[PDB]
């Protein structure tokens, strides 16, 4: 009836051909303008089966992104093996917008609808659909913000989960807003993010009793980042064009699984390691007046030691194949040609 | 300035490829969608193909789907058609378009490159002066294949009263036209007049001086 | 499976390589599972193992599909089977880590004894062998002695330890 | 074509006029990536309009776009000369059809008065005869409106025979010209009296004749 099969996938977006927004400048000419009226069918009595992990709709939103950034951002200088490249680096105007992912003829897109789907496995309740909902691009580590929620429970995803080595996502049901500020006026590099610990500690709490159904009720306990480099050890972020880092020891504290706001301390860099390939890029330092971006946490990126009585995990990310798994789990393309 | 430079057309046997070159200067080709538009010989625009800004994903009309392919290299500023199994319903003059959106409407067009679809030979004009009937004088374009022929007259200096027609294509499958001009009649046997006439697809490149 | 012998306070390369030649996800983990380093995306993690931060690899060579594990100062519990988890493999290298140090003084009066004292890992069956600076072959154990030694045994001994027919070698100065 | 224009227009100067341009629900009626193009003869197509009612940057303001439901406007408001030109529609139309266009309106800008056709006879050249070959040439200048029927005759007699001509098309100063063409061979040429081009226009008759 359908056959598994990759296609090339165009995307769709409600860009603005007047923006001077980056996101927007991409979008105009990267994807098709989005369809007024988007037709979903419900497979009445259809079961199938998914898997997030090998999904090729992740790969091509990859290069997408990859796109967007190399067009977009403007690095003073940029070190990548034997190549040092010097440009203008002028101030841009940075914001994500939401971009939809869309079949050719012969192909549609599978949805499953199943609330507590974890991303593998058969799918009781299966849509088809012309288009992914709208994701923003947003590339960060450690916390998926501006993301979609998990419609019931917090989800648990990993491509295998007794593996220590394999990410796990954490899909969270309410989201918690982070809100992260380089305030006017004076260490210009140095920003903070004010998060509610109330809202963020029973969020937290659940997300520990939901992994504990993971892992025969074992004690779970949070640990920093073991090492490696800031932009993961760190939850890093693009705010207004300019790169956060922002130290999150404090966020994934076990005393409070506390009640006051939770400030993380932050420091904008101008010379960064660039997620899209090998090499370092060089940025000018913040532009004046106040810095800010508010966020919802959706998700959270972990690792657990694995290798006694207790589990520990640490924020992770940098895979941004996995900030896109996040969003595109629930669909799958066939051919019907 | 914006500039796109179509290239590669000319004339193709029924069945036959050819492959549409286009060199865009003047803007970063890059960040922008690109289409191709044809216009078959007194006929209306229709677009063949779109690309966006990457390459990564194109878009083709059904009457051209799985013959004709749009691709671009960007670190060349070249966009192209690859176009199989031609028939004679794709002649036309095909132009390359930089877009405002991909999708959206073409704010610049090259002037385009024809390609005639077609198993004639290619053939040279013979050239004949149109003798001084005030006075109407000219050169008669005559048996030439493909389209098209440019006629000037003393080189580009005579520009007033000059008429240059349209083609005729006549039951043989060739073309013929005329270029004509009136002049102040007491001028001639003082003044030359020559006209310069150009088939591009045949190498023809003639003058001809008309007299009384 | 693959065996690698290195020196206390060497360096050693351990190699990973994967089919497509591209920067992809790998993982190297020890024998108990712990994780050592990998990437995440182009960028680099480090695990909770006990090499943190002698472990490094060689990121310029991960385009090329080469995901080097690279441990510095070696000391001799860094020996154990190390897997590379990349693709759908996991390739093991057993890594074996000796020291050779010496019990005596090096610098000895005529008629005094040279000894030497091996260090090697659990689960290794070595044997070292030294060459006297006159080339007198000599074989020890896991020690090894030179009684009375004469003037002419000041000089380089250069001493040989043998695993899995595999060998590393140790230059000692010696002056009576 | 998938969108619907009317085949002509015509307006004098200074007049108001408006184009329609009618689609469907899929592709008018659904986004508001409307663009309309001019083209003026042999030249590419000019963006006027995009996204329904902009203006590219010099774009005359007499220019403007509306939308109603499944129809988009074109309206060129204190008409002038240089406004004659084909106009073209177009939209997007979803992902698949992607970009659709109209099938053109000529625009006609009316207000020179009735001109007769001067007509011009030329007999075959001499190098044409040698080449065995026979053209006689008709020229039909500095006439308005812009249409007439040419008739060819020997000593008498019609001959339909042989006969080609084009449409007529602007002149430099704005009248219409046109051409007619008799091919023979150099025995018939030879073998009548005379012949003679007759051209009607308005009614009225305009003839001219050459003898061997
Ligand atoms: C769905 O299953 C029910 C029986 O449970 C049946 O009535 C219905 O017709 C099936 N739908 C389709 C599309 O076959
Ligand atoms: C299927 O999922 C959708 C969206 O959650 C919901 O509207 C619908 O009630 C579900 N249908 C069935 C048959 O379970
Ligand atoms: C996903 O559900 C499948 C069974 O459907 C189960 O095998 C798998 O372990 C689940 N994964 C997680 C992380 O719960
Ligand atoms: C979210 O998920 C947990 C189960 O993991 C559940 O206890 C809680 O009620 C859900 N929260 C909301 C707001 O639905
Ligand atoms: C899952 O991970 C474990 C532990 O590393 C491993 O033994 C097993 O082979 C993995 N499963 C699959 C399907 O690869
Ligand atoms: C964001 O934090 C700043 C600094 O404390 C504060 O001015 C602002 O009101 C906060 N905004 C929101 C929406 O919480
Ligand atoms: C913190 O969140 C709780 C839970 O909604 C809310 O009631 C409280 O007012 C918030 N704290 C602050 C300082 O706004
Ligand atoms: C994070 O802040 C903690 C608490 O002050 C500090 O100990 C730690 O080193 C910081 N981590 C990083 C990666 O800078
Ligand atoms: C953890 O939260 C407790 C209670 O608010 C606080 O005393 C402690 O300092 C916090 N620890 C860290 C490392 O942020
Ligand atoms: C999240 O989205 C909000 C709402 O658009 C935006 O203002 C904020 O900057 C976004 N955060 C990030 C990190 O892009």
């Amino acid at each position: 009836v359908w056959k598994d099969a990759d296609t090339t996938l165009f995307c769709a977006s409600d860009a603005k051909a007047h923006e001077t927004e980056v996101h927007n400048v991409w979008a105009t000419h990267a994807c098709v303008p989005t369809d007024p009226n988007p037709q979903e069918i419900h497979l009445e009595n259809v079961t199938e089966n998914f898997n997030m992990w090998k999904n090729n709709m992740v790969e091509q939103m990859q290069e997408d992104v990859i796109s967007l950034w190399d067009q977009s951002l403007q690095p003073c200088v940029k070190l990548t093996g034997g190549s040092v490249i010097k440009q203008a680096c002028p101030k841009i105007s940075f914001d994500p917008i939401p971009i939809h992912y869309c079949t050719p003829a012969g192909y549609v897109i599978l949805k499953c609808n199943d609330k507590n789907f974890n991303g593998t496995g058969p799918c009781k309740n299966v849509s088809s659909v012309q288009c992914t909902h709208g994701i923003k691009p947003v590339v960060s580590t450690q916390l998926l913000l501006n993301g979609s929620l998990a419609e019931e429970e917090i989800i648990i995803r990993s491509e295998n989960l007794t593996n220590n080595a394999k990410t796990i996502i954490v899909h969270l049901n309410k989201s918690v807003e982070i809100n992260c500020t380089r305030p006017s006026n004076g260490d210009i590099r140095k920003a903070y993010c004010e998060i509610n610990g109330t809202k963020w500690n029973k969020v937290l709490k659940q997300v520990t009793e939901k992994l504990k159904e993971h892992f025969n009720n074992k004690t779970i306990i949070f640990q920093p980042p073991s090492g490696g480099d800031l932009e993961i050890t760190m939850h890093s972020f693009n705010c207004r064009g300019e790169f956060f880092y922002c130290n999150t020891t404090q966020l994934f504290n076990n005393t409070c699984i506390c009640n006051g706001t939770i400030t993380l301390p932050c420091k904008i860099k101008q010379i960064i390691n660039m997620w899209q390939g090998t090499g370092q890029a060089m940025y000018a330092p913040p532009i004046d007046g106040k810095i800010n971006c508010v966020s919802n946490i959706t998700g959270i990126l972990l690792t657990r030691d694995g290798g006694t009585s207790n589990e520990t995990f640490r924020p992770g990310g940098g895979n941004i194949k996995d900030n896109w798994r996040s969003e595109l789990y629930k669909y799958k393309v066939v051919q019907i040609e | 300035e914006v500039q796109l430079v179509e290239s590669g057309g000319g004339l193709v046997q029924p069945g036959g490829s050819l492959r549409l070159s286009c060199a865009a200067s003047g803007f970063t080709f890059s960040t922008y969608a690109m289409s191709w538009v044809r216009q078959a010989p007194g006929k209306g625009l229709e677009w063949v193909s779109s690309i966006n800004n990457s390459g990564r994903n194109t878009f083709s009309a059904d009457s051209v789907k799985g013959r004709f392919t749009i691709s671009r290299d960007n670190s060349k500023n070249t966009l192209f058609l690859v176009m199989n199994s031609l028939r004679a319903e794709d002649t036309a003059v095909y132009y390359c378009a930089k877009d405002l959106r991909l999708g959206g409407g073409s704010d610049y067009w090259g002037q385009g490159t024809l390609v005639t679809v077609s198993s004639a030979s290619t053939k040279g004009p013979s050239v004949f002066p149109l003798a001084p009937s005030t006075a109407a004088l000219g050169c008669l374009v005559k048996d030439y294949f493909p389209e098209p022929v440019t006629v000037s007259w003393n080189s580009g200096a005579l520009t007033s009263g000059v008429h240059t027609f349209p083609a005729v294509l006549q039951s043989s499958g060739l073309y013929s036209l005329s270029s004509v001009v009136t002049v102040p009649s007491s001028s001639l046997g003082t003044q030359t007049y020559i006209c310069n006439v150009n088939h591009k697809p045949s190498n023809t490149k003639v003058d001809k001086r008309v007299e009384p | 499976k693959k065996v690698v012998l290195g020196k206390k306070g060497d360096t050693v390369e351990l190699t990973c390589t994967a089919s497509q030649k591209k920067s992809i996800q790998f993982h190297w983990k020890n024998s108990n599972q712990i994780k050592i380093l990998g990437n995440q995306g182009s960028f680099l993690t480090k695990g909770p193992s006990k090499l943190n931060d002698r472990a490094d690899s060689r990121r310029s060579l991960w385009d090329q599909g080469n995901f080097p594990l690279i441990i510095k100062n070696l000391k001799i519990e860094d020996s154990d089977t190390y897997i590379c988890e990349v693709e759908d493999q996991k390739e093991e290298v057993q890594l074996l880590v000796f020291g050779l140090t010496a019990n005596s003084d090096t610098h000895l009066l005529q008629g005094q004894s040279l000894t030497l004292t091996l260090e090697s890992p659990p689960g290794s069956s070595p044997s070292v062998q030294c060459r006297s600076p006159r080339g007198k072959n000599i074989q020890g154990g896991k020690t090894l002695s030179v009684s009375q030694l004469e003037l002419q045994d000041s000089g380089t001994w250069t001493c040989t330890v043998l695993q899995n027919q595999k060998k590393v070698e140790f230059k000692i100065d010696i002056v009576v | 074509s998938a969108l619907t224009q009317p085949a002509s227009v015509s307006g004098s100067p200074g007049q108001s006029i408006t184009i329609s341009c009618t689609g469907t629900s899929s592709d008018v009626g659904s986004y508001n990536f409307v663009s309309w193009y001019q083209q003026h003869p042999g030249k590419a197509p000019k963006l006027m309009i995009y996204e329904v009612s902009e203006r590219p940057s010099g774009i005359s303001n007499r220019f403007s776009g509306s939308k109603s439901g499944n129809t988009a406007s074109l309206t060129i408001s204190g008409l002038q000369a240089e406004d004659e030109a084909d106009y073209y529609c177009s939209s997007y139309a979803g992902s698949t059809t992607f970009r659709v266009f109209g099938g053109g309106t000529k625009l006609t800008v009316r207000g020179q008065p009735k001109a007769a056709p001067s007509v011009t006879l030329f007999p075959p050249s001499s190098e044409e005869l040698q080449a065995n070959k026979a053209t006689l040439v008709c020229l039909i200048s500095d006439f308005y409106p812009g249409a007439v029927t040419v008739a060819w005759k020997a000593d008498s007699s019609p001959v339909k025979a042989g006969v080609e001509t084009t449409t007529p098309s602007k002149q430099s100063n704005n009248k219409y010209a046109a051409s007619s063409y008799l091919s023979l061979t150099p025995e018939q040429w030879k073998s009548h009296r005379s012949y003679s081009c007759q051209v009607t226009h308005e009614g009225s008759t305009v003839e001219k004749t050459v003898a061997p």
